[PDB]
DNA sequence: GCTCCCAGCTCCCTGCTGGCTCCGAGTGGGTTCTGCCGCTCTCA
DNA sequence: TGAGAGCGGCGGAGCCAGCAGGGAGCTGGGAGC
């Protein structure tokens, strides 16, 4: 449920929240309050928003 | 059952209700394609599984050597006097001393219990 | 510029002034390339024995001056890339001390070694 | 091992190319490959040098190891930055000493008459086939193992899975060790649905995901490769349920990042992940059925078979596979011992020369390969493995197993030969599952059912039959090139369509193709088989009847026993055969011959499931009540089921059969 | 400010490797990869390690590639605590 | 505390130290580095790895066997006996001695 | 401003999954094995 | 500064602790007056 952060790069700060009423993946680093927000399926992992995540901050980057 | 794949795109079709018309159609999930359904059947399910072997019994299994053949038991259909004979491999055979016979003459084919 | 970092480990001295650390050899040929304007060390062996210590602490690779925060706490952000001591032990002659100050330049410690 | 394997081990390991690290600069490229092996009679090499062959009593009294040194070639073309080549040769390298096998086709002794024997000091009743280190005589006990390549459903209690399919996949004895895939079915809210469990992968994988990642990204062509045939309801409806969990993964970019995803190494972008996921399955998974640049719908079509036959145990239209069952069973000899030793120990003395090299040409000056290569690794540590019998590397003697190469019991000339004829199962001891412990059915006339230890190891360890062979492997090769010639089809050419009426056609584990005609293919590959044409005695040919399947196994280690063949209840063996060799000696008329006349056949416990054997023809082969009218062979002699130490017991059928084992155990303890 | 790393070395060599690290980043300073670390700290008492400067692990890891005397560090890179940082440059020393 | 020398006898010939004092070597060494470097280096990082390891070292004394750690390993491998291994099971001090 | 009823928070309970320890008693032999590379300082 | 050499370092079963999910039961905000 952990994983490093790609701004702040802190190990374990990342916390992943399932909120499967309205189908969203939320992953919050701890130390740079970093904010995401992407859908997820009734099969989802937290390696999957990780993932999601990562896209997003490469694609973000260009 | 009556499983039926999609005619543009080729997967399966799904059951649903037009609410409108109460009428059951197999519609899929990806293109608008719909049809009628013929069975009013959806869901099926034998729990007792009165299987009836002799479907799965294939003729060619007559070219086993090392299965008994009798003479005792002729064929109904061409009255041939060798015939095959083994039981069911399945646990869940209904009767567990069957005894299922395959003609032994080419081409005939015929299978009874 | 090569000519600001040493080509082997043995006889290194640090720059006094600017905590420069090269080859005595390099000292002797090239001179300080942060003080020899102000020291004239080149082809003076004994000039830089004087002004250049082989007693140091510590080695910093030296990249962006204008851009590093140990270049602010070394004092050396205005000095070419080079390899710096962290602290080098000594003090200049009294007559290039005055030399320096009747010129203007301020001669300050470069030994921040804590010291008992 | 010694004639093919060795050789193939040494070219097969990759070239090393190393450079420097631009010292000051920031440089060249160079290939050091290997490419053919030179191997020496056994010599003393005594303190001087001047080498002399070594008789292997000599070994024994002063303490040797009889052993024999090997020579590699070696060129190495560097080019410079200059786009220039080098090319230096180097013939008869010495890489280091191989202990060798007594009376084997190396060994000094071979070929020797009894006279020679007798002047060199040496007994010519005695058998060879075990080795002399440090003086000390020692005997590669078989290891037995389960087979590779091959399919196997089982079925364990309370576990979430209620049955799981594995196939342990190797290649032709590659370095890649069994690479093993399970394909496993939930134990049932909604369930029954269908994971994957692949190498270098933290989670189970949904098996449509898996297929959608192989490149297929419809539903009618994932569901063609696992359902033959769509007018079966009950697989459709039984498979749906795995089906639907996979409705959110419609392209196979998708699958592919969440196979990648799933990685046991750390897993941070986009294209690593695609990368992963494609490297794991071009080369982790299934690597049998071919690891090349495009094998994708092989590898899909023997998953879906995997899948099918998961769905056909579940169903009970089949059975669950014996674990014991000697058909599944491989024993490895010394020849697959020493090859699994020595592929790693080369590994490590190439690894350790290109340390060298890369440390030498850090500076920049030149390099030796005489001083490169430390001729100590492969001879001491060949001498430590079978010296105390711990077979693997020495850094990790805990984690190798122990108990093989054993000192050759030389109590007495019955206690010596069963000694070189013993089977060992790698089970652990002391264990309470007395299944594998019991004497199986399938040990008929291949394992002596009188002959096993006593004490803690009752079961585990077994004596071999007098007249069983173990195979010894050969090249599949010429038996495909047969095969597609008679009207075969590979998977590439076929489709789904008529993949249901035909039967499929196993070589060596992996599905080649399949044949429309059965029967007249089994006869002309039988005739092949008895005229050894192009297809080798030792080579296996199982017919599945009620199951399409119809599988050839190649492969080693598999145990087989000489039979007679029967023609319409009649032998094929005649008086003329009889005459012939009973006058053996005057017209070298041997028991090859008599093979090779399609008298006689080699039968394994595949083959022998599906054979109905007589026990002795003038008994059992005459008109009377008729119990069997379609027998296909007759065995030799019943008396050959029994061992070396069970053949001597007068009458072992008029006693209790503890009293036998008994007699076998005591009989190698007897003085004489 | 850029992160500060701790990468693994050779004992006894960390000296010639700081200067070689500072070399190859001048020489790379014109290539089209070039090294986007930031600075080099070899302290006097400081063994198996290097401190590095750089604002991404990745960094780290694509300057310090191709280094024999980093293979170890090459995998994994520590973080140095921000509060310890004024200890990286902290010299310590009559009798 | 370390045991006296009858606890951890020494072998004469093949002198062989006991797999305790090896141990024991191990735990002094790296007492020594982390005392000395925290007297002048104090670096406020490698103490926490000398921390480490000095603790790693002190458990696997006793308990050399844990979930989830590697096993202290004497020269060819073989793992070394600590007290709890002594002391514990069939034939050990209690059981087969006592 | 008054009493009171309905949702939000507190508690305990139940249920489930991961982690540690045990696996007969004696006896006799034999065999292998107890690390290795090299790197810097000293006597010559 | 080279030889001698000192050592420096490189399977299975069955009990206990934590976690997760689910109700009864108490207290502030609104329903009536
Ligand atoms: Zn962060
Ligand atoms: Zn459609
Ligand atoms: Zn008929
Ligand atoms: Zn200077």
């Amino acid at each position: 449920t952990q994983f490093t952060c790609p701004f702040c790069n802190h190990e374990k700060s990342c916390d992943v929240k399932m909120d499967r009423a309205r189908n969203t993946g939320v992953i919050s680093c701890t130390v740079c309050l970093e904010e995401f927000q992407t859908p997820i399926t009734y099969l989802s992992e937290p390696v999957d928003v990780y993932s999601d995540w990562i896209d997003a901050c490469e694609a973000a980057n260009q | 059952v009556g499983i039926r794949f999609c005619q543009e795109c080729n997967n399966m079709l799904y059951p649903k209700e037009d609410k409108e018309n109460r009428i059951l159609l197999y519609a899929c999930r990806n293109c608008d394609y719909q049809q009628e359904a013929d069975n009013s059947c959806i869901y099926v399910n034998k729990i007792t599984h009165e299987v009836d072997e002799l479907t799965q019994i294939i003729a060619d299994v007559s070219q086993d050597p090392t299965l008994p053949r009798t003479e005792d038991h002729p064929c109904q259909k061409c009255g041939h006097k060798e015939a095959v004979f083994f039981q069911s491999h399945s646990a869940r055979a209904e009767d567990a001393m069957r005894l299922y016979y395959v003609c032994t003459a080419p081409h005939c084919g015929h299978r009874w219990t | 510029a090569l000519e600001t970092v040493p080509k082997d480990l043995r006889h290194l001295r640090a720059c006094l002034l600017c905590s420069l650390v090269k080859t005595i050899d390099q000292f002797e040929y090239d001179g300080c390339d942060n003080c020899d304007a102000y020291l004239q060390m080149k082809g003076n062996r004994e000039m830089v024995y004087d002004c250049t210590s082989s007693s140091f602490d510590g080695i910093i690779a030296m990249m962006s001056p204008e851009d590093s925060w140990v270049s602010k706490w070394q004092r050396v952000s205005n000095f070419k890339p080079g390899v710096y001591a962290v602290s080098v032990t000594g003090r200049l002659p009294q007559g290039i001390v005055r030399e320096l100050k009747s010129r203007g330049v301020a001669y300050k410690s470069r030994d921040t070694a804590i010291k008992t | 091992f010694i004639q093919m394997s060795v050789q193939r081990i040494v070219e097969d390991a990759p070239p090393i190319d190393l450079q420097a690290e631009a010292q000051h600069a920031s440089p060249p490229r160079y290939l050091l490959k290997f490419e053919q092996i030179y191997l020496s009679k056994p010599t003393h090499w005594e303190r001087d040098g001047a080498p002399s062959p070594m008789m292997p009593n000599e070994a024994r009294l002063r303490n040797l190891t009889y052993s024999a040194p090997l020579y590699v070639d070696i060129t190495k073309t560097v080019i410079k930055e200059g786009e220039e080549q080098l090319q230096t040769q180097h013939q008869k390298t010495f890489i280091g000493k191989i202990p060798i096998m007594l009376r084997s086709t190396y060994c000094l002794l071979n070929g020797l008459t009894d006279r020679d024997l007798c002047e060199l000091n040496e007994c010519p009743l005695d058998p060879g086939g075990y080795f002399i280190i440090n003086g000390s005589e020692k005997v590669l006990i078989a290891q037995e193992k389960m087979a590779t390549n091959t399919v196997y459903v089982f079925a364990k209690k309370d576990s979430k899975y209620a049955y799981t399919g594995e196939c342990r996949s190797c290649l032709e004895n590659s370095s890649r060790p069994t690479s093993t895939i399970w394909v496993s079915m939930l134990a049932r809210a909604i369930g029954q649905r269908i994971v994957a469990t692949l190498p270098y992968i933290k989670q189970e994988v949904p098996i449509i995901i898996v297929f959608r990642a192989l490149g297929f990204v419809s539903d009618r062509d994932i569901l063609e490769h696992i359902i033959y045939d769509f007018e079966d309801p009950e697989m459709m409806e039984m498979v749906k349920p795995s089906l639907d969990e996979a409705f959110v993964i419609q392209e196979q970019n998708v699958a592919l990042n969440f196979i990648g995803s799933r990685g046991a190494k750390p897993g941070v972008t986009k294209e690593k992940r695609i990368k992963y996921a494609k490297e794991v399955l071009q080369k982790e998974m299934l690597p049998h059925v071919g690891v090349s640049d495009f094998c994708e719908t092989k590898k899909a079509y023997f998953l879906g078979y995997m899948v099918h036959r998961l769905l056909l145990a579940a169903l009970g239209r089949r059975e669950l596979d014996d674990r014991d069952h000697y058909g599944n069973k491989r024993l490895d000899l010394a020849g697959p011992l020493l090859a699994f030793l020595f592929r790693g120990m080369f590994k490590n003395l190439l690894k350790e020369v290109r340390i060298y090299a890369q440390k030498f040409i850090d500076r920049g000056k030149d390099f030796n390969l005489e001083l490169a290569i430390k001729t100590r690794i492969i001879s001491d540590g060949l001498k430590y493995s079978l010296a105390t019998g711990n077979w693997g590397d020495q850094k990790k003697a805990h984690q190798a197993r122990a108990g093989v190469s054993q000192v050759l019991n030389r109590l007495t000339f019955a206690s010596t030969l069963s000694h070189l004829r013993r089977l060992n199962s790698p089970i652990g001891r002391d264990g309470k599952l007395a299944k594998p412990r019991q004497l199986h059915n399938t040990l008929w006339g291949m394992v002596c059912p009188a002959e096993t230890p006593e004490g803690h190891a009752v079961g585990l360890v077994k004596n071999l039959a007098l007249m069983a062979y173990i195979s010894v492997g050969s090249q599949p090769s010429p038996i495909l090139e047969f095969l597609e010639e008679w009207s075969m089809e590979n998977l590439e050419e076929i489709s789904p369509a008529a993949i249901a009426d035909a039967t499929k056609i196993f070589v060596n584990g992996c599905w080649v193709g399949i044949h429309k005609d059965p029967e007249q293919l089994m006869n002309t590959l039988r005739k092949l088989r008895r005229q050894m044409d192009i297809i080798v005695s030792e080579v296996s040919m199982i017919r599945d009847i009620r199951e399409r399947e119809i599988r050839i196994y190649t492969d080693a280690g598999r145990i087989c026993r000489p039979l007679l063949i029967v023609e319409k209840q009649k032998l094929l063996l005649k008086k003329r055969h009889i005459d012939q060799l009973k006058e053996r000696e005057y017209n070298n008329y041997s028991w090859q011959d008599l093979v090779a006349s399609g008298v006689v056949e080699y039968i394994d416990t595949l083959e022998e499931e599906t054979v109905m054997l007589a026990m002795t023809p003038d008994d059992l082969q005459e008109k009377e009540v008729a119990y069997c009218s379609t027998y296909t062979h007759c065995e030799i002699h019943p008396s050959m089921i029994l061992g070396v130490c069970a053949s001597i017991i007068p009458f072992p059928d008029h006693n209790q059969s503890p009293r036998n084992t008994y007699q076998s155990a005591m009989g190698k303890q007897a003085m004489g | 400010d850029p992160n500060l790393w701790t990468v693994k070395c050779k004992i006894g060599e960390e000296r010639a490797t700081a200067i070689s690290l500072m070399r190859k980043f001048i020489a790379y300073q014109f290539t089209d990869t070039p090294l986007q670390i930031k600075s080099v700290v070899a302290p006097e008492h400081v063994k198996g390690y290097i401190y590095v400067e750089a604002y991404k692990q990745t960094h780290v890891k694509q300057a310090i590639e191709g280094v024999g005397n980093l293979r170890l560090g090459y995998w994994n890179q520590q973080m140095v605590p921000i509060k310890e940082m004024t200890d990286v440059l902290k010299v310590v020393k009559a009798n | 505390p370390v045991p006296p020398l009858s606890v951890r006898p020494a072998v004469v010939m093949q002198r062989n130290q006991d797999d305790l004092t090896h141990k024991l070597a191990d735990i002094v060494k790296i007492n020594n580095q982390l005392r000395r470097n925290e007297q002048n280096g104090a670096a406020a990082h490698v103490i926490a790895e000398d921390v480490k390891l000095l603790q790693f070292h002190v458990a696997t004394m006793v308990d050399n066997e844990l979930p989830g750690l590697p096993r202290a390993m004497q020269k060819s491998g073989r793992p070394l006996k600590s007290l709890k291994q002594r002391l514990k099971g069939k034939e050990g001090r209690v059981r087969g001695n006592l």
